[PDB]
């Protein structure tokens, strides 16, 4: 029932993990519009490194395109492609 | 062990 | 080449998702300690409800206990049990 140390350590160590990101984090110019969904699932570097001096950073990136609805106040629904950055590989590097 | 890479257990019992 | 609306929509909607969480976010009283790993994997509510006014909240929780190392550059290391809250169910609920 207790999770064993090495299992914890290996599962939390710096790697790309599916992360639910708010579209406004990625598209801050668009905060007065409404997106549906309002958040998207992306692969992003997460977890921790062996030292508080190191940070988990992307070493390979790519775009993903998704079909997202956007509506401006008092306009009709638009739908289209929106692109987001994904993290394919992560490493621990000095801050 | 290199602080930059994922450790095995002996990296931690050498701490 | 393009992720379809419904696939994005379902995949990002409020649910419990593996989240990498820093131990100091959970145990802020303990910043006098170096933990290894410094972060832990926990099932936590995430994503979006698509309807500001609706919020993604835990509706069922449990605990999970993990072996964490606590170190001191002077002293020898300890391995101890630390308990964490998990989110078992999440729901979109009126704010
Ligand atoms: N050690």
């Amino acid at each position: 029932e207790v999770v064993k140390f090495m299992d914890v350590y290996q599962r939390s160590y710096c790697h790309p993990i599916e992360t639910l990101v708010d579209i406004f984090q990625e598209y801050p110019d668009e905060i007065e519009y409404i997106f549906k969904p309002s958040c998207v699932p992306l692969m992003r570097c997460g977890g921790c490194c062996n030292d508080e001096g190191l940070e988990c950073v992307p070493t390979e990136e790519s775009n993903i395109t998704m079909q997202i609805m956007r509506i401006k106040p008092h306009q009709g629904q638009h739908i289209g492609e929106m692109s987001f950055l994904q993290h394919n590989k992560c490493e621990c590097r000095p801050k | 062990c290199d602080i930059h890479v994922l450790w095995e257990w002996e990296c931690f019992e050498k701490l």
